[PDB]
């Protein structure tokens, strides 16, 4: 696991992710702290979201545990930071890199999926009153994702 | 009336009906040697109605080679008489008897008849009777490293289950007018051509819901066909399908008929020409015994071998067998005629016991009809095996010396093994080692470790433990039992109660491991397997891995510098459901059981832990306010469980349980339906509650309903346990308390600054001070499935069934709920016996020090279908480093405790490689991209000092080495893999 | 060429292959028909475990040959 | 030519296509008409699932053939 994790880290260092920056916490290779920038064409524009990534002892044969640490008002992210992503629960394979996961999370942020929601109330607000959802998302990203 | 406290693991393999039929079947066993006693033990543990033994032959010393119920004080006593008393203790529900004489008509009292150590004429005489009276007949034989099984269940055997798999079920998406059934998105039905299915809940085609099975024509992994459904309708939508398993009729031939034209079962496809040879060889053995007053050929005797081969020629000519006899193999069968190995006995006994259970239950596919097996690759080649070394010495190991010799006996007697785990496989392994004489020499020793204690359910397949041993440590009991079996092991066994893992390296350290000869795993989880595999790889010790699951099993061997390790291959992972499915949209009972388990943890475990930690840690609040993802939840839990909702009697517990019922089965559903009404549609215009999403309906509490009352009782009892109150079970108090309950009004909420922190502070300071409460603690509930009086499984079952009623899912019972929630692994005694036999057959290969990789076999088997297969181990991969051949697995660098700069310089000058990353454990000691100041600080330090500084933990005094992982690049910049580094402290 | 694969659970699978196909192609076909990733498949023919990077003709696998698809178990 | 695509709810969509048209183009037409992303469209004909990168002629789709459209939902 150590060699794979270091290879991914070096690959990140070589070619910058531009919109993301993940690295080990202190000197522990199995605990990373990543950062994601809110897409410009989204309610979360101009926001910095911190994620915690926990590689299991069996990596890459078990998915990393990725949790948001910043509060976000999204139909697919709940108060614990859990992310409704298929590739993190049962579709995980030992061929996906952390950069792919970060790109998937950014794409999820750019457009939510209210048809299979994790937070039914936010999904209902999104489906019925879109403008209120936009205002709430902007308020939350200004209150938590900036500073 | 099956005692589920004992047959818990076996019922998950067989079932209630199968065991009900088993409990009414009688088994007769002729022969009480190692094979016979193994079969009888497995049958008694299985749970047949009764067992009868017939063996009037007086005991002899050599019989102790594989008979573990015989002692040296029983010489001259009939074997059955001395074995019945010890067999009667294995299971209290299975009487064991002895008959001094056998008459043909007496056979009519038995459901199954097993025959061992009997001549062919007697077998023909018995089978001529059993066949025409419809009695299952099994005949087993074990000669040295060769074995044979024959089954004859009658001309009209009815098999109800042919593979032992659960019926397949699936969710449909659409059924066209031509019967083309399509599965949901990316879902496989798993059917085969010729299967039968029945449909339910199909809309648009009500005619398919009657329940008549229909033929299945598989057209792809996602679709199949059922025929023409023109009349029933035009097109069907949604619904579910379930496979229907139909009985089969199997016709067996009598032994007399099948001798001429046998039907073979092949345990190995690599040698398909052998079973025809063994068929002649075993008959020749019987003829030779008949011609010499029942005496088999003497060990490694050439005259007897020649006469035996003459008999083989005669038999082959008589039967018009157009097969060329392999002289070497047949004479090998002759040489080992008097062999009696405990490993072969265990293997064949497990197989034959499974066949007996098939006969008595009409389940699983039986052997049809001849099963000839050999493990001739285990014959030693590093020692002298001749007539002089194989002659008997008048000791209990004669049956083994007749195959391996005295020099190999000396080799076995000085082994130093290490057995990890003392479960079913551990007990079988200890028995096999005791019988084989392992570690009975001056320099021998056995070490066994296991941190668990004996429980009632373990007695069903761990025959070394008795009911009086419940509550004691497994390792001590196993060591004492095997010291009773073989007295020479007194003082040669050491038992530890230590878990093998990173925390026990102070006991199983360098000194402990350097003295071993091999390691044998008997574990039940993959983490321990991987850890022990890594330790064996580091210390370069042979490893024997084995595993079982229901009727399936496998065994693998890891040999230093020859094969790959256990961790070089990948296994399928456990399936975990998406959080969105469990939280809101379940459609299977497994989802509701997982939800109920999470609810149990969140109601009776987490709040109690938070309250207790608040009353112990002086700085708990501040740490929680910035550590947890929801400090508000922690504060609310503490407040509710300390002041707001602290019960003073059991009536308040009942009221709390009623409130929780409302919270989790009536109000959350109302909120969910407020967010997504049943008539809502998706963004594409499709209905929202279609397919995998089922529309729920709120539950209204009714005291008379059984599930509601069960939930109330279990929740109130668990809450009282948390607060230490006196619970009750009389329905009168529950009905009286719940009558006067006024539900608070509830209305779903439509929704519509920094003061929240002030509110959190106000809540925090409102809590009573820890000083005011000293010595006060709340007892958390620790999940325990094996106790049927703590209400854990009762609560989980009630919650799961209530949530199933919410979403219109078919509820399950306590049996299936315990199976799913407890992560129980089905277990059988027969599979354990087979795997132990295979492992002990590989152990002799390891002891002999075989070098070629084609001489070892990894084994896989499924007894439900009678499948056995073997394959050579995979050789360890090689690589080129600096123009040198390096083993990717078993090679390492040995360096002194130098500085980091010196290590880098050594790798640059010696291997011509540039070090880019260096890590130890879970820490990054050095990386090429670190800032220059940090490196300049870390460069002149020794590796031990660097590890201590980075990990912030001093190395223990017992630590004698460090393992480092290094990634380096060549001169051109291409990354080259290198083996790990072993720094000697 | 047509070959058969028998699973440890009793299922049978029919594959249409050629003698020149690599073991990787066979594993991919088995994944298509069963969903088992190639890295988790253990194929046995005539007492030899098939390894990636080689061809069928290396193992003398001819038409109507029977392979066994096996797996390890964690109990015990 | 013309073809018909039936959905899980009983709706029928008529499409004007050619035997040489790729599956991707047909999925693009279905996305333009119904708004369903191609990645979530699962088209089935005669018990076989249509795969991207191929053409209708590869599946022997002819005049006025009938397909079935189901949808997979991202988790
Ligand atoms: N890391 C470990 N170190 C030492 N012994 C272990 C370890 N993990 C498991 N064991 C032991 O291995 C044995 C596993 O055998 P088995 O699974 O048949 O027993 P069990 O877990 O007690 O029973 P059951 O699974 O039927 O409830 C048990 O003795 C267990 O204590
Ligand atoms: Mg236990
Ligand atoms: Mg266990």
């Amino acid at each position: 696991a150590l060699k794979r994790i270091n290879r991914e880290l070096a690959d990140l260092g070589k070619d910058p992710p531009s919109s993301s920056s993940a690295g080990p916490v202190g000197d522990d290779l199995f605990h990373w702290q990543a950062t994601i920038m809110g897409p410009a064409d989204s309610p979360y524009a101009g926001g910095v979201f911190f994620l915690s990534i926990h590689f299991p002892t069996d990596y890459p044969f078990k998915p990393p545990k990725v949790n948001f640490t910043t509060r976000i008002y999204h139909p697919n992210i709940n108060s614990n930071g859990s992310i409704c992503l298929d590739i993190l629960r049962d579709q995980w394979s030992p061929a996906l890199t952390i950069s792919k996961v970060l790109l998937s999370i950014s794409s999820l942020l750019t457009d939510p999926n209210p048809d299979d929601p994790l937070v039914p109330e936010i999904a209902h607000v999104y489906k019925t009153d879109r403008s209120r959802y936009e205002l709430s998302a902007r308020e939350w990203t200004r209150k938590y994702a900036i500073g | 009336t099956i005692d589920e406290g004992l047959y818990s693991r076996q019922l998950y393999v067989l079932g209630h009906e199968a065991m009900k039929q088993m409990s009414q079947s009688n088994v007769l066993i002729i022969g009480c040697k190692g094979l016979g006693v193994e079969i009888a033990k497995n049958v008694c543990l299985a749970g047949v109605k009764s067992v009868t033994l017939y063996d009037p032959q007086p005991t002899r010393i050599e019989d102790l080679s594989s008979q573990y119920f015989l002692t040296e004080d029983d010489i001259g006593v009939p074997r059955a008489k001395v074995t019945v008393s010890k067999l009667a203790e294995l299971n209290q529900y299975v009487p064991v008897s002895v008959v001094d004489e056998l008459s043909t008509e007496y056979l009519k009292n038995f459901k199954c008849v097993v025959v061992t150590e009997t001549s062919l004429t007697k077998q023909l005489e018995i089978n001529d009777f059993t066949h025409k009276n419809h009695i299952a007949y099994i005949a087993a034989d074990s000669r040295g490293l060769f074995g044979s099984i024959f089954c004859d269940f009658g001309e009209n055997f009815i098999c109800t289950d042919t593979d032992g798999n659960e019926p397949l079920t699936g969710m449909i998406a659409s059924i066209t007018d031509d019967g083309v059934v399509t599965m949901l998105e990316e879902t496989r039905h798993g059917l085969e051509n010729g299967d039968f299915v029945k449909f339910t809940e199909v809309k648009g085609m009500p005619g398919l819901n009657d329940g008549t099975p229909r033929k299945v024509e598989v057209k792809g992994p996602y679709t199949f066909s059922i025929g023409s459904v023109k009349d029933l309708g035009s097109a069907g939508y949604n619904g579910v399908f379930t496979q229907v398993k139909v009985p089969t009729k199997i016709s067996f031939k009598s032994l007399r008929e099948s001798l001429k034209d046998p039907e073979y079962v092949y345990p190995d496809f690599g040698k398909m020409m052998r079973p025809p040879q063994y068929h002649i060889a075993f008959q020749a053995l019987s003829a030779f015994a008949d011609a010499h007053e029942g005496s088999l050929p003497r060990p490694r005797n050439d005259i007897d071998a020649a006469e035996f081969f003459e008999f083989c020629k005669k038999i082959a000519s008589t039967l018009q067998f157009d097969v060329e006899l392999d002289e070497k193999l047949i004479k090998e069968i002759s040489y080992q005629a008097r062999g009696d190995l405990v490993a072969m006995s265990a293997f064949l006994g497990g197989a034959v016991a499974q066949e007996v259970l098939k006969a008595t239950t009409s389940k699983f596919y039986p052997l049809k009809q001849y099963f000839y097996f050999d493990s001739l690759e285990s014959l030693p080649s590093s020692v002298t095996i001749s007539e002089e070394t194989c002659k008997p010495r008048g000791c209990r190991y004669d049956g083994q010396i007749a195959v391996f010799g005295s020099e190999f006996q000396e080799k076995i007697a000085s082994l130093s093994t290490f057995l990890v785990g003392a479960g079913a496989i551990g007990c079988e392994m200890l028995k096999n080692w005791a019988m084989m004489g392992v570690a009975t020499g001056e320099s021998g020793h056995i070490s066994v470790t296991d941190m668990d204690s004996i429980e009632k359910s373990n007695l069903n397949r761990q025959f070394l433990f008795r009911p009086r041993d419940v509550g004691k440590l497994k390792s001590e009991c196993a060591s004492t039992a095997v010291s009773i079996m073989n007295p020479s092991l007194t003082g040669k066994i050491t038992s530890y109660q230590e878990r093998v893992g990173p925390e026990s390296e102070g006991i199983f350290g360098d000194e402990f491991f350097e003295k071993l000869s091999l390691v044998t795993n008997a574990l039940d989880n993959v983490e321990a397997r991987m850890y022990v595999d890594r330790r064996c790889v580091f210390f370069e010790k042979p490893l024997l891995e084995s595993g079982t699951l229901g009727t399936k099993g496998n065994t693998q061997v890891v040999v230093p510098h020859l094969t790959e390790s256990y961790g070089s291959s990948q296994d399928p992972p456990e399936k975990s459901f998406p959080i969105c499915t469990l939280k809101n949209f379940p459609n299977r009972i497994e989802h509701t059981i997982a939800w109920a388990r999470d609810l149990f943890e969140g109601l009776f475990k987490q709040p109690i832990d938070n309250v207790n930690m608040y009353l112990s840690s002086p700085n708990f609040l501040e740490t929680s306010l910035k550590t947890s993802s929801n400090p508000r939840e922690v504060l609310e839990n503490i407040r509710d469980y300390l002041v707001t909702e602290k019960p003073l009697s059991f009536e308040e517990c009942i009221m709390w349980a009623r409130l929780q019922f409302d919270k989790f089965f009536n109000n959350n559903i109302q909120q969910l339906l407020f967010n997504f009404p049943k008539d809502s549609v998706t963004s594409t215009g499709q209905p929202f509650w279609s397919g995998p999403k089922r529309a729920p309906t709120p539950l209204s509490f009714d005291i008379h309903n059984r599930e509601h009352f069960d939930f109330i009782v279990a929740a109130a009892s668990l809450y009282a346990f948390n607060y230490g109150l006196k619970s009750e079970t009389d329905p009168a108090i529950y009905e009286r308390v719940l009558a006067g309950y006024n539900p608070p009004p509830f209305a779903p909420k439509s929704g519509i600054a920094n003061k929240d922190k002030q509110e959190l502070k106000s809540i925090a300071d409102s809590l009573p001070p820890p000083s005011s409460l000293v010595g006060f603690r709340l007892t958390p509930a620790e999940f325990e499935k094996d106790d049927d009086s703590n209400h854990h499984i009762d609560f989980i079952t009630a919650a799961s069934n209530l949530r199933a009623m919410n979403y219109d899912i078919t509820p399950a019972d306590r049996f299936k709920t315990k199976f799913v929630a407890g992560k129980i692994v089905p277990a059988m005694c027969t599979s354990t016996a087979v795997v132990s036999g295979l492992v002990c057959l590989e152990l002799v290969k390891l002891v002999d020090g075989k070098k070629k990789i084609e001489e070892y076999k990894n084994g896989f088997f499924n007894l439900a279908i009678g499948l056995f297969t073997f394959s050579d181990p995979i050789a360890s991969p090689k690589m080129k480093v600096n123009g040198k051949e390096i083993d990717k697995i078993w090679d390492r660098y040995n360096l002194p405790d130098c500085t980091l700069q010196e290590l880098i310089d050594y790798f640059q000058k010696e291997e011509g490689l540039e070090v880019t990353m260096l890590s130890s454990g879970v820490s990054l000691l050095y990386a090429n991209f670190q800032p220059p100041k940090k490196l300049a600080e870390r460069l002149p330090l020794k590796i031990s000092e660097l590890v201590e500084q980075i990990t912030k933990k001093k190395l223990e005094p017992f630590r004698k080495h460090l393992v480092l992982e290094i990634c380096c690049d060549d001169a051109n910049g291409e990354d080259v893999e290198v083996p790990f580094i072993c720094i000697k402290l | 060429m047509q070959i058969f694969v028998k699973t440890l659970t009793g299922k049978t699978i029919t594959l249409e292959v050629e003698s020149s196909d690599t073991i990787d192609n066979v594993k991919s076909k088995i994944q298509d028909k069963e969903g088992i990733p190639p890295d988790q498949q253990r194929l046995i023919f005539a007492g030899k475990q098939l390894e990636d990077g080689r061809t069928l003709s290396d193992y003398n696998i001819q038409k109507e040959s029977t392979l066994h698809l096996v797996l390890r178990l964690r109990g015990g």
